[PDB]
C-alpha cells in the first residue's frame, strides 16, 4: 500500500538531491577555480570576471533548486499514492 | 601447519626481494653518508 | 573491536617509557654530535 | 597485545643502548648512529621549517619516539610469526593511547604558551573568523584523524594476512609475499605521515 | 498491484534527474571555467567566447531537460502502469 | 506478477539515462572547454576547431542516444515481461 | 508495516548527505587549488584571492548544509510516515 | 518465480550500459579536449593527431561495446533463469 | 519488525561514509596537487603554501568526519526507531 | 531459494562491469590526452610516448579484464548457489 | 530475522569500501601527477617533494582506511543485530 | 535463509570491485598522464619518472588489491551466514 510508494519516494528524492548537490558543488568549485586563478593574474579583472562566474554559478545552481523543487514533489504529495 | 609452510615460503620471497633490490641502494646510501663523514 | 580496555594505559605507560629513554639517551648525544660535526666542518 | 608492544619497546630501547655504546662524533659512525641521526635531522629540518627549534624544541623527542615506535611495530608485523604476533595497531587501544597523548601534549603546550585563558579562543577563531565553527571540527578532527588512520591501515593488513591464509599454501605464498612487500612501504609511509602531521599540528597550535 | 511499479518509477525518475543534474552542473561549470579563464586573459575576446559556450551549454542542458522530460514520463505516466 | 519486472525495468532504464546524462554533460562540457580555450588562444583557428568538436560531441551523444533507445527497450518493451 | 517508510528514509537520507559530501569534498578542494596555486604564483595576492574563494565555498557549503537540513527531515521527521 | 531474476537482470544491464556511457562520454570528451587544444596549438597536426585519438577512442568505445554486448546477454539471454 | 530499519540504517550510513570518502579523498588530492606543484615550482613557498592547504583540507575533513558523525547516528541510534 | 541469489548476482555483475567501464574509459581518455597533447607538441615524439601509454593502458585495461572475469564468476558461475 | 540485517550490512560495507576505493585511487593519482610533473619540471626535486607528497597521500588515505576500519565493523561486528 | 545473505554479499562485492576499478583505472590513468606529458617534455627523465610513477601505481593498486581481497571475502567466505 501507500507505505511502499512512500519509501520509494523518499529514496528517489534522496537520489535527486544527492546528484544535484554533486553537480552543484563540483561545478561551483570549478567556476570558483577559474575565478580565483583569474583574479590572481590581474586584480582589475574582478568586476569583469564576476559576470561569467555568476552566469556559470547561475546555471549550475539553477539545476539544484529545480532538482530541489522536484525533491519536494516526490516526498510531499507524492505521485500515485 | 599448511599456512605456516606458505608463510615461510612468502617470507623467503620477500627477504629475497629486499636483499637483492632494496638492500644494495640502502647500504650504498649509508656508505655514502659514512664516507662523507670520513671527510671530517 | 572498538571497545578499549586497560590495555590502553599499559600502552601509554610503555610509550612514555620509551619516550623517556629516547629523550634522555638518544636525542642529547645525537644533537651534540650534529653540533660537533658542524664544528669539524 | 601488551607483549606485542613490549617487544617493540625493548628493541627500540636496545637500539638506544647500542647508540649510547657506540656514538662517535670524531670517528666513522656505525649503522645505528646514521639511522638515529637521519631521523633526528629530518624531523629537525621539518620543525625548523615551520615553528623554529627555539620556540618548540620539546616536539622532536616525541616525534622521533612515535616514528621509531610505530615503524618498528609495523616492520615486526612482517616477520613470519604466522601459524602468535599481530600488529599492535590492529587494536584500537594502542592507536588511541598514541594519538590521545599527542593531542593532549600539543594542546597543553599551546595552553602553556598562550595561557589557559587565551589558547582555546584563539584556536577556535583560527585562521579565518568566518571559519570559527568549522575550526572546532578542524580541531576535534585533529586527534581522531591521527587514530583511526593508523588503526585503519594496519588493521587492514591484520585481516588481510589472515584472509590470504584462507588460501592453500602454494597459492598463499604469492599474495602474502606481495602484500608484506608493499606493507613495509605502507607502514613506513603511515609512520612518516603520523609524525609529520603531529609536527604540523604542533606548529599551527603555536600560531 | 501497481504500487510496486510506482515505487520503482519514483526511484527511476530520481536516477534520471540525479545523473542529469550531475551532468548539467559539472558541464556548465567546466564550460564556465574555460570562459572565465579565456576572459581573464584577453578580455576583449569575450564576445567570441559567448558563441561556443552557449553552444556547449546548449548541448549539456539538451541532455538535462530531456532527462527531466523522461522523468515526467516515469513519474506522472509510469510506463507499464 | 508483471509488476516486479516493470519495476526492475524502470529502475534499470533510469540508471541508463542517469549514466548517459553524466557522460553527455561532462563530455560535451570538456569538449566545449577545449573549444573555448582554443578560440581564445587562437581565434584564427575557429573554423578548424569546430571540425573535431562536432566529431567529439558526436561520439559522446552517439553513446547517449544509443542509451536512450535502449531505455525505450527496457521501459516500454521490457525484455522478459 | 509502517516501518518500511522509515527504512527507505534512512537510505534516502544517506543519498542526500553522502552525495552532498562529494560536492562538499571536491568543491572545497578545486577552489583551494586555485587558491594554493595563486599563493604559489602571485604571493602578494594572498588577501585578494580570499574573497573569490569564500564566495565559491560560500556557494558550495550552501548546498551541503541544505542537504544536511533535508537529511534530518527525511530521518527525524519522516514525511508521510 | 523467475520474474525476480529478470528484474535483477534489467537492473544490472542498466548499470552496465550506464557505467559504459559515463566512461564513453567522459573519455571521448577528455580525448576531444586534447584534440581541440592540439589542433589549436599546432594546426597542421590534424593528420597524425587523429591516429592516437582513434587509439584512445578505440579503447573507450570498445569498453562500451563489450558492455553493450553483456547487457544484451543479461536481459535477452538471462543467465540462470 | 525493526530489522528492516536496522538494515536501512546501515545501508544509508554506508552511503554517507562512502560519499564522504570519495569527496574527502579527491579534495585532499586536488589540494595536494596545488601544494606539490607549488613546492616543485618554488621551494621558498613551502612556508606559506602550508597555510591555505590546511585551511582547505580542514574544510574537506570537516565534511568527512561530519558525514561519519551522522553515520554513527544512523547505525548506533537508528533515528526513526 | 536460489532465485534471490541469482538476481543479486546479476545486479552485482552489472555493478562490477559498470565501475570497471567508468574507470577504463576515463583512464584511457586521461592517457590519450597526454598522448595527443604530446604528439601535438612534438610530432616525432610518438615512438617514445607509446611506451608509457601502453603501460598506463595496460594497467587501466587490466582493471577491466579482472572485473570482466569476476563478473562472469558472479553471473555465469553464481558463487554461493 | 538477523539475515535481512546482515545482507544490508554487507551492502553498506560494500558502499563504504567502494567509495573509499574511488577516493583513494583518484586522489593518490592526482597527487602522483603533481609529483611526476614536478620531477619532470625539475629532475632533482625528488628529495624535496616527498614531504608534501606523503602529507597529501596520507590525508587522502585518511579516508579510505578509516572507511575500512568501519567496513569491518559493519560486516564482522554488525551493529544493532 | 542464507540465500538472502549470499545475495547481499554478491551485491556488496560488486560495489567493492566497482569502486575499486573506478579508482584504479582513473588513478593509473592520471599517473600515466603525468608520465606521458613529462616524458614528452623531458625525453631523458624516463628513468627518474618511472620511480614516482611506480610509487603512485603501487599505492593505488594496493587499494585495489585490498578491495579485491574483501570481495573474495564477501563472495566466497560470506561473513555471517
Ligand atoms: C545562489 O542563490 C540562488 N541562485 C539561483 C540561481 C538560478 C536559479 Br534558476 C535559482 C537560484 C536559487 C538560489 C537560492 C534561493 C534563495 C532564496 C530563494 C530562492 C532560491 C538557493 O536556491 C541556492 C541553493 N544553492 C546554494 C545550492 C537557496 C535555496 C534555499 C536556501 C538557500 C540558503 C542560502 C543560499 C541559497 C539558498
Ligand atoms: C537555460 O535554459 C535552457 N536552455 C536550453 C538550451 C538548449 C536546450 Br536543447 C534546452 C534548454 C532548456 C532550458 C530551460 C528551459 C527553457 C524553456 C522551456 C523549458 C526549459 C531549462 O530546462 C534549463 C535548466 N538549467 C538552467 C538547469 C529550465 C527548465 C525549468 C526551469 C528553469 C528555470 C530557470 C532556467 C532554466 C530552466
Ligand atoms: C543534435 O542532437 C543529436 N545529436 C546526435 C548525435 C549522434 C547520434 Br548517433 C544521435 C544524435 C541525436 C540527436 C537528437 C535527435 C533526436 C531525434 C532524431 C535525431 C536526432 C537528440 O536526441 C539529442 C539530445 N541530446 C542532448 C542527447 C534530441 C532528442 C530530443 C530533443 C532534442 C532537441 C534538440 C536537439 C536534440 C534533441
Ligand atoms: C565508432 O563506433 C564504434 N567503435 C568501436 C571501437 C572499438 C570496438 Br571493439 C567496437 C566499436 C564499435 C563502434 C559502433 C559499432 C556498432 C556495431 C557495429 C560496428 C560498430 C558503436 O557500437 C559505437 C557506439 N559509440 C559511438 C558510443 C555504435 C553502436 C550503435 C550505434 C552507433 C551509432 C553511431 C556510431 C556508433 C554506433
Ligand atoms: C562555515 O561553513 C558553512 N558555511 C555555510 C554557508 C552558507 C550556508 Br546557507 C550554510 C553554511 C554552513 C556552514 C557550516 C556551519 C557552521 C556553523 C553553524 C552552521 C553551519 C557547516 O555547513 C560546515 C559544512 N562543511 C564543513 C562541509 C556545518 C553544518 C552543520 C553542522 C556543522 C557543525 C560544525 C561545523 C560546521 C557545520
Ligand atoms: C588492449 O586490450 C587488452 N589489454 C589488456 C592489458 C592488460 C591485461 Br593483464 C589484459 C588485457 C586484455 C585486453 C583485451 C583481451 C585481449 C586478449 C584476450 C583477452 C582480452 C580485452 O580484454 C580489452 C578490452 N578493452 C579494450 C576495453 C578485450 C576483451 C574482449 C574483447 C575485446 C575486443 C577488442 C579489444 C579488446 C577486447
Ligand atoms: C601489477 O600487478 C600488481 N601490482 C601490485 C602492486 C602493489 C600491490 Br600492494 C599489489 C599489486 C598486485 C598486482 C596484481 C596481483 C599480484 C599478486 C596477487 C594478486 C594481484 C594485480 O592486482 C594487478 C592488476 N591491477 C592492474 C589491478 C592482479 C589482480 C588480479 C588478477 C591479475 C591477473 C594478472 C596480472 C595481475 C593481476
Amino acid at each position: 500500500p501507500n507505505a511502499i510508494i512512500t519509501a520509494g519516494a523518499l529514496i528517489g528524492g534522496g537520489l535527486i538531491m544527492g546528484g544535484g548537490a554533486i553537480g552543484a558543488g563540483i561545478g561551483d568549485g570549478i567556476a570558483g577555480n577559474a575565478l580565483i586563478s583569474g583574479i590572481a593574474r590581474q586584480p582589475e579583472a574582478q568586476g569583469r570576471l564576476f559576470t561569467p562566474f555568476f552566469i556559470t554559478v547561475g546555471l549550475v545552481e539553477a539545476a539544484y533548486f529545480i532538482n530541489l523543487a522536484f525533491m519536494a514533489l516526490f516526498v510531499f504529495a507524492t505521485p500515485g499514492l | 601447519m599448511s599456512i605456516f609452510i606458505g608463510q615461510l615460503i612468502g617470507f623467503a620471497v620477500i627477504a629475497f626481494i629486499i636483499v637483492k633490490w632494496v638492500v644494495p641502494p640502502v647500504r650504498t646510501l649509508m656508505r655514502n653518508q659514512q664516507e662523507a663523514v670520513r671527510a671530517a | 573491536f572498538l571497545i578499549p580496555n586497560g590495555t590502553f594505559f599499559a600502552v601509554l605507560i610503555i610509550f612514555l617509557i620509551v619516550l623517556g629513554v629516547i629523550s634522555k639517551w638518544v636525542v642529547p648525544p645525537i644533537s651534540k654530535v650534529l653540533a660537533e660535526r658542524e664544528a669539524m666542518l | 597485545t601488551i607483549l606485542a608492544t613490549a617487544v617493540t619497546a625493548v628493541i627500540v630501547i636496545a637500539l638506544a643502548f647500542y647508540l649510547r655504546a657506540k656514538v662517535t662524533s670524531t670517528g666513522v659512525p656505525s649503522g645505528v648512529q646514521l639511522f638515529w641521526e637521519a631521523l633526528t635531522i629530518q624531523m629537525r629540518q621539518q620543525i625548523e621549517g615551520s615553528i623554529g627549534m627555539k620556540i618548540a624544541p620539546f616536539v622532536l623527542p616525541l616525534s622521533v619516539t612515535i616514528f621509531v615506535f610505530i615503524l618498528i611495530s609495523n616492520w615486526l608485523a612482517v616477520l613470519p610469526l604466522q601459524y602468535l604476533y599481530k600488529a599492535p595497531a590492529s587494536d584500537i587501544n594502542f592507536v588511541l593511547a598514541l594519538a590521545l597523548f599527542v593531542f593532549v601534549c600539543y594542546h597543553a603546550a599551546g595552553i602553556w604558551r598562550r595561557g589557559i585563558v587565551g589558547h582555546p579562543i584563539k584556536v577556535v577563531k583560527g585562521h579565518v573568523a568566518f571559519l570559527a565553527p568549522i575550526n572546532i571540527v578542524e580541531e576535534l578532527a585533529k586527534p581522531i584523524s591521527l587514530a583511526l588512520r593508523l588503526f585503519g591501515n594496519i588493521f587492514a593488513g591484520g585481516i588481510l594476512v589472515a584472509l590470504i591464509a584462507m588460501f592453500p599454501w602454494y597459492i598463499q605464498w604469492f599474495p602474502n609475499a606481495v602484500w608484506k612487500t608493499f606493507d613495509l612501504f605502507v607502514g613506513l609511509i603511515q609512520a612518516f605521515i603520523f609524525s609529520l602531521l603531529t609536527i604540523l599540528y604542533f606548529s599551527q597550535s603555536m600560531e
